[PDB]
């Protein structure tokens, strides 16, 4: 347990009844602090990140897209309007 | 609508009202300027094929105000699987003569990318659906827009927590549950073709349409759409034809 | 296709973990979770673990009860649906973290503003001890004494 260091990527162990506890860095997660949080930006993953489509390559990023209407912004996610009523927006609560 | 509240007029932009000799038919939504998405089964009756309107802008079903717009129907196509009296392929795509003024009480909802559908919108857990249709299982129907909020279900989940039978259609893989089982919220009579609108990250999009599953408000059961996932290709193919001769019109599906 | 079964919550101090069965010969499993009305988030995408690791998640709100679901797809065709178009999934029990978890001043994978919190930061005056020494938190129905040292 703990004395058998299982936590990973800088995790803490916290000794248990064997069990144990590991604490782990703000970017890893698991019960090994194993699992690493930015190696899943895949589009079944929270959209990949992106406003509105995303699309996942093999062996690279997965691009982010946007509805008839709008357009990607420079960060690659964001998509903003480029006509006056553009799909699913409500004028009056803009 | 049963459980819902008054839609703020001009938060409902997608709303669509179809009308046929002047009395009110289905819902509707507005997808773009002079197409609509609407429920198959509001033209199993119709022989008075030109005298249907659709009606954009409305809110108030009483008083007429600056704002609605209306246009004869052209064309209403439905799945060539759609059977005359059944909830399975109720989906229909109406292409309006002319088409409209996006203003600010009128915007079409955006038919979103299937993939993003499936794989996004599915797991929101709330959308809204709107109409003028009953307000109980057999009460007056509206006047001004009802809206109301339900969480969706996997079928796994729904056919899980329904009652048993009565003569109810399975919810196929072209259909998906929403709703609440305590006999409290519901869409209804009244509020068929209407839309099921999800918001994603600052727009809404249209996840489903309010086909006719559960008399209206029951208890044990939940509200039946039809999932417009199944359908994006088809829509936009059709969208994209050539006008073909005939007002109703049975495209090939898939 | 085997649906995911005896879906267990393993929970201490808040480090809480999802654990099931069976062990999967040729499928992998995608873990949600949500809140009674939140929209569900996915962890452990296409696994072969037979537990999944949600305290990120919990720990935002321990007072909120989640609910997880475990899917199962053949492995390749991980797109896989059945008669009704969705993926073959089970649920789990609900879990109130403040309620279910295990305890053993302590650290918990609780955090706020990048730092954790500790057991009594997490149950204030609802955490008493005993004297071997216990922790107890009398105003809970299940899991409400911890173990001695
Ligand atoms: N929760 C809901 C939502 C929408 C609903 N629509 C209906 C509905 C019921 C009937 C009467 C019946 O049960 O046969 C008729 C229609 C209907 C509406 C428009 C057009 C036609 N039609 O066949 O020309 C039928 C309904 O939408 C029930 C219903 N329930």
């Amino acid at each position: 347990q703990c004395a058998s260091s299982p936590c990973q990527n800088g995790g803490s162990c916290k000794d248990q009844l064997q069990s144990y506890i590991c604490f782990c860095l703000p970017a890893f997660e698991g019960r090994n602090c194993e699992t690493h949080k930015d190696d899943q930006l895949i589009c079944v993953n929270e959209n990949g990140g992106c406003e509105q489509y995303c699309s996942d390559h093999t062996g690279t990023k997965r691009s982010c897209r946007c509805h008839e209407g709008y357009s990607l912004l420079a960060d690659g996610v964001s998509c903003t309007p480029t006509v006056e009523y553009p799909c699913g927006k409500i004028p009056i609560l803009e | 609508i049963v459980g819902g509240k008054v839609c703020p007029k001009g938060e409902c932009p997608w709303q669509v009202l179809l009308l046929v000799n002047g009395a009110q038919l289905c819902g509707g939504t507005l997808i773009n300027t002079i197409w609509v998405v609407s429920a198959a089964h509001c033209f199993d009756k119709i022989k008075n094929w030109r005298n249907l309107i659709a009606v954009l802008g409305e809110h108030d079903l009483s008083e007429h105000d600056g704002d609605e717009q209306s246009r004869r129907v052209a064309q209403v196509i439905i799945p060539s699987t759609y059977v005359p009296g059944t909830t399975n392929h109720d989906i229909a795509l109406l292409r309006l003569h002319q088409p409209v003024v996006l203003t600010d009480h009128v915007v079409p909802l955006c038919l979103p990318e299937r993939t993003f559908s499936e794989r996004t919108l599915a797991f929101v857990r709330f959308s809204l659906v709107s109409g003028w249709g009953q307000l109980l299982d057999r009460g007056a129907t509206a006047l001004e827009l009802m809206v109301l909020n339900v969480p969706r279900l996997m079928t796994q989940d729904c056919l899980q927590q329904s009652r048993k039978v009565g003569d109810s259609p399975n919810i196929t893989e072209y259909m998906f549950c929403a709703g609440y089982s305590d006999g409290s919220k519901d869409s209804c009579k009244g509020d068929s073709g209407g839309p099921h609108a999800t918001h994603y990250r600052g727009t809404w999009y249209l996840t489903g349409i309010v086909s006719w599953g559960q008399g209206c408000a029951t208890v044990g059961h939940f509200g039946v759409y039809t999932r417009v996932s199944q359908y994006i290709e088809w829509l936009q193919k059709l969208m994209r034809s050539e006008p073909r001769p005939g007002v109703l019109l049975r495209a090939p599906f898939p | 296709t085997v649906a995911a079964y005896n879906l267990t919550w393993k929970s201490t101090n808040f480090k809480t973990i999802l654990e099931w069965e069976p062990k999967p010969v040729n499928q992998v499993y995608t873990v949600q979770i949500s809140t009674k009305s939140g929209d569900w988030k996915s962890k452990c995408f296409y696994t072969t673990d037979t537990e999944c690791d949600l305290t990120d998640e919990i720990v935002k709100d321990v007072k909120q009860t989640y609910l997880a679901r475990v899917f199962s797809y053949p492995a390749g065709n991980v797109e896989s649906t059945g008669s009704a178009g969705e993926p073959l999934y089970e649920n789990s029990p609900e879990f109130t973290p403040y309620l279910e978890t295990n305890l053993g001043d302590e650290r918990t994978l609780v955090r706020r503003n990048n730092t954790f919190l500790s057991l009594r930061d997490v149950f204030g005056k609802d955490l008493i001890y005993t004297l071997s020494v216990q922790a107890v938190i009398p105003s809970r129905t299940v899991n409400r004494k911890s173990t001695d040292s």
